[PDB]
Formats: C-alpha cells, structure tokens, sequence
C-alpha cells in the first residue's frame, strides 16, 4: 500500500487532451494536487476532502479534478498548452497525533506545438581500459545513450540477467547535444565499476538498458522513419579474458 | 512568501555535520515540518512539531523550533552521500485538516565524497572514442566545452569494499580528438596518469 | 440570588463573501459587554465591567477573542464545502459559567445551527446533540483534532470564567443589589363580549426582574389571570401587564396585588375603579 | 424562515396628552436574525429611533427593543411596522392607549 502516478513522463501536442492519473491504496480521505515549475516552491492547484468534494487553491489553473472513489483523484487538461509544462505532484494525508503528508512520484509534462521531431535513444557500451585494469585492479564500464528527444528517460545496468545498483553513477541531468537550440537533442552517460576478476571472467554478461518515453498509438505519425514510440533500447558486452 | 529559508545552497564533505534555517511570518501558527525532496522524486516528511514540542528526531535528523522568534532549524549528523537533496520547510496554520499549508522555496544540499586515496588518471575506452577521467578528490571541478561533449562529475559507490570514486566522461564525433587533450578546459591535478 | 455569566455570539453568512459576527455578555439580567462586527475591541457597558482583572490581563483576553472571531469565520466557510451545506447559514454560541457559594462552579458552551442545538463542550471534548444530523459527526471529528483549541476552551471555562465572575460580583456589588419601586394603575381594554368587560392591571418601572402579580377577590386568588410577558424598558427596568376577562359588574369591586421586593413588605393593592 | 416575529407596542409612563414620554416597540421569538423595524408617527417613519443590541432567548430565538422619545396628543396615531422573511406583507401594530 503506497501512492502512485502514471505516467512518469508525458510528451504531448498542443490542443489535445491530457489526463494525469493518481491512485491511493492507503485509507486516506484528504488529497492534494501540486504543480512544481523548476527551481520553485510547490504550488497547490486542487484539493479534496473526500468522495465528491473537489475544491481549488489559487484563482488561475484551467485544470479540473474529480473524486468519485476514495482511491482515485485524476487531473485533467481539456486543451493542452505550452504554458502547462511542469512537474505535477499528487499527495494524501491522515491523523491516527499530528497530520502527515504522503507524496507520489509525480509526472513530468512537456507540451509542444507538434511532436514532429521526437527521437528515441541510440545506446552504446564501452569496454574497460587495460591500463585501468593493471594500475588500479578495477574496471570501469561506460554506457552512452545519445541523440534523443525529449529528455524523458530512465537508464539502468543489468549484470547476468539481474539489475544492479552498487557501483553505478548516472548523470542527474541529460546534456544538450546542440545547446542554444530550443528543439535540440540530448545525451546521457553512466558508469559501472567492478573487480579485476569479475570483468576478465568470460562468463560474465553486462547489459545497459534505457527506457524511453515517447509516443502513443494515438498520435498521428507521418514520416519515412519509424514511429518514435515509448520503448526500451539496449546494448550489452561480454567478459574478456585477454 | 511568508516562509523563508537559508542558505540557498551549500556543499559539504561526507561525515560532516550541518544545519539549515527556516523563518516564518504565518499567523496563526499551528505547526511546522521539514521535507526531504530527492532530485526527480516526491517530498518525504521527516519531522512535524508544535509549540508543545521544542525538538524532534528521526534517525540522523533533528529539528528544533523556537516559536517566540518564529524560527526553526534542521541538523543533519554524520552526513552521507544519500543526503544530497532539496530540503523544504512547510508551516501549517491550523491543527486540523481545516488549514492552509505554506511552502518554503527550499535549500539545496550537495554532499561530496571524502576521498582519502586520490589516484587521478585519464583512460581511453573502445566500443567496436570515449575518454574517462577518474579517482580525484572533491577539490577538482569539471567544466564543459563545441563538437565535444563533457559530462559533470559523478560519485560512484562500490558498497562491498567501502570504496567511493569520482568520474567524468568526454567523447567526440571528431577525427583527431584524443584523451591527452580532452579535459584541457578543466583544471586537472598536475599529477594525472596518461598511459597509452 | 444567583448571577450566571452568559456570553452570546451571533454569526450570519448570507453568501461566502458577506458575513458578520456580533457578540454580547449578560451578568444575570444586566448586559455588561458588547462586541460588533466593525469594531476590533470589546465595548464595556458598566464602569465595573472589567471586574477585577488587570489592564494587561484584560488585554491578552481580548486578544484571544480577536484571534477566535476571525478564525471561526474561515472555518465555517470551509465546513460548508466539506459538509455540503448551502448558504444562508445562522450560527449561535452561548458560553459561560455560574459561580456557586463555597468556591464551586459549573459551566457550559452550546452551539446552534439554523436555530437548533448541534454540539457542546463536555469535560475535554466536543460532543453532538442527542438527535443531531449525520454530518454533525464529521464536524465533531474535525473539531476534536485541534488539541490546542480544546485545552484553551477548557482553561477558559474551568479556570478563567470562574475567576472573572468572582471579580465582577464584588466590583458590580452595589448595582446588583439596587432596588427600584414600581408605579401601577388600572384601565379598561377592548370588549371580549358583549356583555363582559376587560380588566387590565399595569405595573411599570420595577427592578430587579423577579415579580408577582395576580387579580384578587380579597384574599382569594382569582385564577384566569393572564400575565403578559415581562417587557424591557430602555433604562433597564421592566413592565408587566396582567389581564382578567370578567362579567360587569361582578366585579366591581376587585383587587390587583403586586408582590415585588421593594416594597419590603408593604405592597400595593389597587381597587376597581380609580381612573 | 423558521419563526415569525411577535410584535407588542407600549409606553414607559401612563400617557397623559401633552407630556414627555417614551414609546416602546418589542419584537421577539423570531428566526433568522435579518429583520427591519420602524416606528410610525401617523403614517410616516420616525427618524430618531434607537434600538437595543440584538440578543436571543433560551430557545434560541431573537428579540430586540426599539424606542423613541415623544409627546402624545389626542390628534396622533402611533404604530410599529416590522418586516421579516416569514411574512409576505409588512405587519403594522397600532398603539392602544
Ligand atoms: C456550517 C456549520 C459548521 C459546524 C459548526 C462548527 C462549530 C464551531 C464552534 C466551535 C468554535 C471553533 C473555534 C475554532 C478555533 C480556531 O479557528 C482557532 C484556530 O487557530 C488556532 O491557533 C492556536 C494558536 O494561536 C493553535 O495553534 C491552534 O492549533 C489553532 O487552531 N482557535 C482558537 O481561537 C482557540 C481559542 C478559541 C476560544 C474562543 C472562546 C471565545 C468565547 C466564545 C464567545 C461567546
């Protein structure tokens, strides 16, 4: 029992219809919707006291919410707009001696004029340096997602079928491949560091995986290249004896 | 904004202590709370306290309220890399769900590693074109570049052997781009290992 | 004799923008304070209204009230949303205590919505009225979350009220004992027949309120006396009017016995007819 | 609109034509608190009427006292007109001396 939001990220064309889903499997009665433009404090857009109560904070937002089951409190934009780009955060609260607030993972919404230039990643994996292996007795692996738009992505390492967390580094933010351009593409790097043995033993399999958040089966794609859709692009490498 | 915080941001070495500040004008004041927001995630409530309190604790985190002067403070102890986040201070004006909550803009905390055994080096890697700068204390700073892409520094933690290291990556589409030349726009320690 | 403090509040919300809260206090029958929407302090009405409290004590009290009025207002507007009630709303509170001989005291705090009881304060908590609507149970839940308000209401009723009412009693001492003699006379109203007459026995200008009037045949209590409402005068005396539906002339001759307290015994008895 | 006002008109002292007196109009047992009350000389509204503070009784219904200083003659009729959401035409009660 937690609190959830889908989707994690969302790219959408202007004028169309957005619905951000929020779900709560704790018992809580009260819920809130916040809007967090980057570098700014949490602004409150709607709240509800429980089933059938849906109020607004602030005199501005054009969004509407509904509450008909305790567990669902979904946000809706009737016709998207560039001005709607933001992070959106959903939360609930309880009593049983003081109040306590529980927040969801949130949604990154980006709204464009037309998604004609959305692009999936191209992943490549790079193999540990020999000098590094002898000098330090360790081995660094570099993964490299490149050429994607928008900057809506999750990267992960898989060693021998299983996902790993220890020894990993990933850029907190993706870097613009052509800065000073509004419709620019992005890249992103990640490291994985392991023992002198672990790499050399040739029955060890290292896999880098990138989750891209792109287009849906309802956006009208007309172009000679393949529809840039939500997907997973991946690249891998094998342990090397000498 | 009736809730104000300080400092805007700060940088500490791991294992050190630190203290953050929150000031408010909210009236009536009923209660106040500290929220840790990791980057890209949702806020997580740490402590809530009233004037009937003066002190709260939650692991290495301790908050203390002075209701008279209208000021709170948050103390982290023996900091860790996992502490790097934005800490938000929020104040409530009722002791029921019948009240508004006011949100501070938040303080940005960045915790860097305490590398005791520096061993600075720039290696080349192959795919089938990528240079890796690595193992340098947090005294070093990596900066950007035109058709060469260089990433910021990034802490990596091998939890098994209790070993932490810093690293940056440079790569380029260009023809002659070489590792001995890659990180020239950054101030790198004059003892770095350039192998082959 | 007994003198309860009674603090009344009258709050009226027509829409969610127009709203007013006016208050007032009575010690016994005498009104001692008043507090209207537009004023940000509490008006005293007797030279001795501050009782025995210091000028700084009286201030921190007025402050508590000031914070309550404004906060009470927003909270109602906000209950309206949660409980789904439609404007106009009418809320009344009646709170106060009564100090008893030998150091004891009891107290109260009842509120009423659209003119019917809905809740009150008991010991430490809010409680619903026997037969109050369903929604009331939610309001109570939300009111009882506020631990600080509960202890403040409790401190005020169990502790502050008794201390204030004690002072008022020895500081408004000579006014609470004042006595004012009435003037009485007889007249003849509209006919309820024919052929019967209406007998009216006026009694004006007495104080305190407790009084006793009846129509007499000598020592014989002639029931069928219709005593009116004891009415107010601007100068804080009272006015009574006792009637008798009768056959003319049985009587004449009849009497009206006025039993007030000053008049320490030698009361006034009037005979039909002298006008 | 729950309870309809009860209006009673009276005077402080036994009226003797051409003597300074007080006229009292008392409205009680009404609900809600929105009310409008006039004292009338002949048929026109008296301008120097002053009232007591709005209060209520144990059963939660409101009451107030309106009064003005006057001098009666055999000439004049005096009245109290009261308006409230519980009655569709303003009620006027006559002063009976
Ligand atoms: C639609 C109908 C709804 C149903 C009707 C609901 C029934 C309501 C009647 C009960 C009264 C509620 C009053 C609520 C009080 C608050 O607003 C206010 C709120 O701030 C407070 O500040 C405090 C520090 O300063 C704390 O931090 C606290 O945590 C926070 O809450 N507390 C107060 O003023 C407390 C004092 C109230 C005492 C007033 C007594 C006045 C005498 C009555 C007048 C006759």
């Amino acid at each position: 029992a937690d609190i959830y939001q889908t989707p994690r990220y969302l790219v959408i064309g202007t004028g169309k219809k957005i619905t951000l889903e929020c779900s709560q499997t704790m018992g809580h009665d009260k819920m809130y919707w916040y809007q967090q433009d980057p570098g700014m404090e949490l602004h409150l857009i709607h709240y509800s006291y429980g089933v059938n109560s849906t109020e607004k904070g602030d005199l501005s937002s054009e969004s509407t919410v509904s509450r008909i089951r305790t567990e669902h409190f979904p946000l809706t934009l009737e016709s998207a707009r560039p001005s709607h780009t933001s992070q959106y955060l959903c939360a609930s609260s309880e009593f049983g001696t003081q109040e306590t607030q529980y927040f969801g993972p949130g949604t990154r919404l980006l709204v464009l004029e037309d998604l004609k230039n959305v692009f999936p990643p191209e992943v490549a994996v790079f193999e540990p340096s020999e000098a590094e292996i002898s000098h330090t007795q360790k081995a660094t692996l570099v993964c490299l997602a490149t050429g994607f738009y928008p900057d809506h992505v999750e990267l992960s390492w898989w060693v021998n079928g299983k996902e790993v967390h220890s020894g990993v580094c990933t850029d907190p933010q993706p870097l613009k491949e052509q800065p000073a351009l509004n419709d620019s593409r992005y890249a992103l790097s990640s490291r994985l560091r392991v023992s002198a043995t672990f790499w050399q033993n040739p029955r060890n399999h290292f896999r880098c995986q990138v989750q891209f958040y792109g287009l849906s089966e309802n956006d009208e794609w007309t172009q000679d290249r393949a529809k840039p859709v939500t997907q997973i692009v991946s690249a891998e490498a094998w342990g090397r004896a000498d | 904004n009736q809730v104000e915080q300080s400092p805007q941001s700060l940088i500490i070495l791991e294992g050190k202590n630190c203290t953050l500040q929150c000031n408010y004008t909210v009236s009536p004041f009923s209660n106040l709370r500290w929220y840790k927001q990791d980057t890209g995630r949702g806020p997580v409530s740490l402590t809530i306290m009233t004037f009937s309190e003066n002190t709260k604790s939650n692991g290495r985190y301790t908050a203390t309220l002075d209701a008279d002067t209208k000021q709170s403070s948050l103390h982290i102890t023996a900091s860790q890399l996992s502490d790097s986040a934005s800490y938000i201070c929020v104040v409530s004006d009722r002791g029921s769900t019948l009240g508004r909550l006011y949100f501070g803009r938040g303080t940005q905390l960045t915790v860097w590693p305490d590398i005791q055994n520096p061993d600075p080096a720039v290696y080349q890697l192959r795919d089938s074109s990528v240079c890796l700068f690595t193992d340098f204390d947090s005294q070093t700073n990596v900066s950007q570049s035109s058709d060469v892409y260089i990433t910021d520094k990034c802490v990596l933690d091998m939890r098994s052997m209790d070993f932490k290291s810093n690293s940056a990556v440079a790569w380029s589409n260009k023809s002659d781009f070489a590792c001995a030349n890659a990180f020239n726009n950054s101030i790198i320690p004059e003892d770095t290992f350039f192998p082959s | 004799r007994l003198f309860p403090l009674r603090c009344l509040q009258i709050s009226s919300f027509a829409n969610s923008s127009w709203t007013r809260t006016d208050g007032l206090a009575w010690l016994g029958e005498l009104q001692t304070h008043s507090w209207s929407n537009d004023s940000d302090t509490v008006r005293s009405l007797k030279p001795w209204s501050q009782g025995t409290f210091s000028d700084q004590q009286w201030e921190t009290l007025q402050h508590i009230f000031r914070v309550y009025r404004s906060s009470f207002t927003r909270d109602v507007k906000e209950f309206a949303k949660m409980l789904r009630l439609s404007y106009p709303l009418e809320l009344q509170v009646s709170a106060g205590c009564e100090v008893h001989p030998g150091n004891a005291s009891n107290n109260f705090f009842h509120v009423a919505f659209q003119g019917k009881d809905i809740l009150s304060f008991q010991g430490t908590s809010w409680e619903p009225t026997q037969e109050a609507p369903l929604w009331v149970n939610l309001a109570i839940q939300v009111l009882n979350q506020d631990k600080w308000t509960r202890e403040t209401v409790q401190w005020l009723l169990n502790g502050t009220c008794p201390q204030f009412v004690s002072g008022l009693l020895e500081s408004g001492k000579s006014e609470l004992k004042k006595q004012v003699k009435p003037k009485a006379w007889l007249s003849r109203g509209p006919s309820p027949g024919p052929g019967r007459l209406l007998l009216v026995c006026h009694v004006s200008g007495f104080y305190p309120k407790p009084v006793w009037v009846k129509w007499m045949r000598g020592e014989q209590e002639q029931q069928g006396t219709q005593p009116g409402d004891i009415l107010p005068n601007a100068d804080e005396t009272w006015y009574l009017r006792a009637t008798l539906d009768v056959v003319a002339g049985e009587a004449a001759g009849l009497s009206c016995r006025v039993k007030h307290s000053s008049l320490e015994g030698q009361d006034i008895v009037l005979y039909w007819h002298h006008h | 609109i729950q309870r309809t006002p009860k209006i009673q008109v009276y005077s402080r002292h036994p009226a003797e034509n051409g003597k300074s007196n007080f006229l009292n109009c008392y409205v009680s047992g009404f609900h809600p608190s929105d009310i409008e009350v006039d004292l009338l000389k002949n048929g026109e509204r008296i301008e120097k009427v002053e009232h007591s503070d709005l209060s209520f009784s144990k059963d939660w219904s409101f009451y107030l006292l309106y009064y003005t200083e006057f001098t009666p003659t055999e000439k004049d009729e005096y009245a109290c007109r009261v308006n409230h959401v519980t009655l569709s035409q303003p009620k006027i009660v006559k002063w009976d001396r």
